[PDB]
RNA sequence: AGCCAGGAUGUUGGCUUAGAAGCAGCCAUCAUUUAAAGAAAGCGUAAUAGCUCACUGGUCGAGUCGGCCUGCGCGGAAGA
């Protein structure tokens, strides 16, 4: 699972996911998914993924993780009343916005790309498309 | 070598842009050279169909506009995040 | 892919050789051999020659466009598969004595060695002088 | 000299050797050939051969495929094709720890209308994991 | 009366004739038996592979008898004897895929210009050439 | 058959079919290829 | 779309050569032979047989074939 080596604080607050995305480009590879949808990823679903991509296409070829999780989401016990503090950690989430290119892939032939990360779509939660690289 | 054919903005501005990307038009611009920028709007579906060429990119495109052609250059396109659609194109001219 | 150019181009290529020639064959498409029509198609064209036009266009509009030219009898549709024996080496060669004989043999039907002349009258095969 | 089985094609060569030239007991000379040939097998780490019989059967020749593929599915080859003239005869090489009940099972897929014949060929090499399951059920 | 009628791939390229035993028992739809085995291949199987690769078609006939034209000398043969290295395919572009050479493709060419040809004699021998340079690696010729 | 909520053609001699409004897939080649609500 | 036909004879592949079969595994190998040979489809794929991946020639007279975007609909959809 994805998740920073280290962290500056331990929790961080719940915020919002207004907008639209900045990674909107396949850059890397030479053909990404794009996020169409938006929402939490968590690490378990982006390796899910991973796994699902570099599975379904040949081990060769190369794949770019153009998102990571980066962001602590905390869930209180079971059983436990509100309060007595903020709830420990326990997965970290990539927030995705409409546009975000979440993996990109490069050394494999189009339709080939296109069934990998079909299969790579089937395990996230956001709805994603498929797109490649554009002339500038 | 493309053509394209272009008319002059009236009104500029996130309104009157939206307003064109709703109406199948979308803004665009042609700056550079010797004279002030021209704020013009564009066919969308065929630039896009025109577009989807890479020589669209390198190619030098001429630009009718009120009647007189400008033989300019796609410098920057802006493209809808999540949807096959370009959003502004930036045009040097020559 | 008999494409609009393509075919037009196709249709004036395989008149070439048969006006340049003696009459050309045909073979429908109804009863072949895995080897027995397979080797003796083999020969027939290692006899005949590498420029036969064993491939078939013979529709009756795509020949009375490019045949036509010339000799319209022939413009007819030959409505069956069609494989043409060129002969170049004299009228009626061995080439279309090979067609001749596997018109009841090694083959469907040869469709009865019709083929294409000039005269276009005379049933009887090249034997007019009889010596 | 593996799992209490012996051994076919093994050929040994007493090259060299040192002993005193008054008393060569043949039985101390024992456990140094004991020795000799534990350690000639520890480096040699030479496999097993399983028992491979020739199996010839006469069925009708409407189940020649159905036998054969059994005898397939069995982790068995075939050798010679043959057709009698009241019959194919098929030639296959089979383990013993397999074709366990193969009367039975060839009853069933002929219409109990064949036979087969058994007469223990020249073994084989078999991938079987019983081979160190019998040895290494007593540890070392 | 039919060519054949059975073509079963499970025959022996020249050497014995009837190498069923080693050929394999999955092979039973021919009927192949001490009268066809070697009625004419005993005395017509010597001259045409001797120690290389010719695969013999049956052309067993349902008139109660056994007769027909049979193969001519083999490309893989010719291309095999004439190379020294009958390797080939299956380690085709990682090592040796066996020699491929003029002069087994010329040898084929002169001597197999009698019954195995296709649009020409000099055509089945560039089929023999095919055959040999097909096979992965060919030695400058 | 299947009963599953996302019937797909599983083999090229499948077919899609609309009857009583479901979406059904009915094949010709084996029976296991039969689907009965889109 | 529907109705008339073709896929070897160098080729149990030169082959993981005791073949794994003109369509097991296999490397890759138009193999000129062409209304065609892929050394690969359900068949038997361990094997022919007769239908036959494919593809064409003929038959018949006007739309045809699919992808992309979008509007409204269908299933997914079971409780007292
Ligand atoms: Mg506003
Ligand atoms: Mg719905
Ligand atoms: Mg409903
Ligand atoms: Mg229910
Ligand atoms: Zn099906």
């Amino acid at each position: 699972m994805l998740q920073p080596k280290r962290t500056k604080f331990r929790k961080m607050h719940k915020g919002r996911n207004r907008g639209l995305a900045q990674g909107t480009d396949v850059s890397f590879g030479s053909f990404g998914l794009k996020a169409v949808g938006r929402g939490r990823l968590t690490a378990r679903q982006i390796e899910a993924a991973r796994r699902a991509m570099t599975r379904a296409v040949k081990r060769q070829g190369k794949i770019w993780i153009r998102v990571f999780p980066d962001k602590p989401i905390t869930e209180k016990p079971l059983a436990v009343r509100m309060g007595k503090g903020k709830g420990n950690v326990e997965y970290w989430v990539a927030l995705i916005q409409p546009g975000k290119v979440l993996y990109e892939m490069d050394g494999v032939p189009e339709e080939l790309a296109r069934e990998a990360f079909k299969l790579a779509a089937a395990k996230l939660p956001i709805k994603t498309t498929f797109v490649t690289k554009t002339v500038m | 070598m493309f053509t394209i054919n272009a008319e002059v903005r009236k009104e500029q501005g996130k309104g009157a842009s939206r307003r064109l990307r709703a109406a199948n038009k979308f803004p665009a611009i042609i700056y550079g050279g010797k004279e002030a920028p021209l704020a013009i709007e564009l066919d969308h579906d065929k630039v896009m169909n025109m577009q989807a060429k890479a020589e669209f990119y390198s190619e030098v495109l001429t630009i009718v506009v009120d009647g007189k052609e400008i033989k300019v250059k796609a410098q920057d396109v802006q493209r809808h995040p999540y949807k096959p659609k370009l959003q502004h194109i930036d045009f040097v001219r020559a | 892919m008999a494409l609009n150019l393509q075919d037009k181009q196709a249709i004036v290529a395989e008149v070439s050789e048969v006006a340049k020639g003696a009459l050309s064959a045909v073979v429908a498409d109804s009863r072949g051999v895995t080897v027995d029509k397979m080797t003796e198609l083999r020969k027939a064209g290692r006899e005949a020659g590498v420029y036969m036009r064993v491939v078939r266009n013979t529709l009756l509009r795509r020949a009375v466009e490019g045949t036509p030219f010339e000799c319209l009898k022939d413009a007819f549709v030959g409505p069956t598969l069609i494989a043409y024996s060129m002969e170049h080496p004299g009228a009626a060669a061995r080439l279309f004595k090979e067609f001749a004989k596997a018109n009841a043999k090694f083959e469907v039907k040869a469709a009865a060695f019709e083929g294409e002349l000039i005269p276009a009258s005379q049933i009887d095969r090249l034997a007019t002088l009889p010596t | 000299p593996l799992a209490g089985y012996p051994v076919v094609d093994m050929g040994i060569r007493l090259h060299f050797g040192s002993y005193h030239d008054v008393d060569s007991s043949e039985l101390a000379f024992k456990l140094a050939a004991s020795i000799a040939f534990k350690e000639g097998f520890k480096k040699a780490k030479l496999v097993l051969l399983e028992p491979i019989m020739k199996v010839e059967v006469e069925t009708p020749e409407e189940n020649t495929g159905d036998v054969i593929g059994d005898l397939s599915r069995r982790r068995g080859m075939l050798k010679g094709q043959e057709s009698e003239v009241t019959g194919v005869k098929i030639h296959a090489e089979v383990p013993l720890s397999e074709m366990f009940g193969y009367a039975t099972q060839l009853r069933s897929l002929t219409k109990g209308r064949a036979s087969y014949t058994m007469e223990f060929l020249k073994y084989d090499e078999a991938p079987s994991n019983v081979a160190q399951a019998v040895i290494e059920a007593r540890g070392k | 009366a039919k060519k054949v009628q059975a073509y079963v791939k499970l025959q022996v390229a020249a050497g014995m004739a009837n190498p069923s035993p080693p050929v394999g028992p999955a092979l039973g739809q021919q009927g192949v038996n001490i009268m066809e085995f070697c009625k004419a291949f005993n005395a017509k199987t010597d001259s045409i592979e001797k120690g290389l690769p010719i695969p013999v078609v049956i052309t067993v006939y349902a008139d109660r008898s056994f007769t027909f034209v049979t193969k001519t000398p083999p490309a893989a043969v010719l291309l095999k004897k004439a190379a020294g290295i009958k390797s080939g395919s299956g380690k085709p572009n990682k090592d040796k895929v066996g020699k491929i050479s003029r002069a087994q493709l010329q040898e084929i060419a002169q001597t197999k210009a009698a019954d195995m040809t296709g649009a020409d004699i000099e055509a089945m021998t560039r089929s023999i050439e095919g055959t040999a340079r097909s096979m992965g690696l060919v030695v400058e010729d | 058959m299947k009963v599953r909520a996302s019937v797909k053609k599983l083999c090229r001699n499948c077919k899609i079919v609309k009857r009583d409004g479901v979406i059904r897939v009915i094949c010709s080649a084996e029976p296991k290829h039969k689907q009965r609500q889109g």
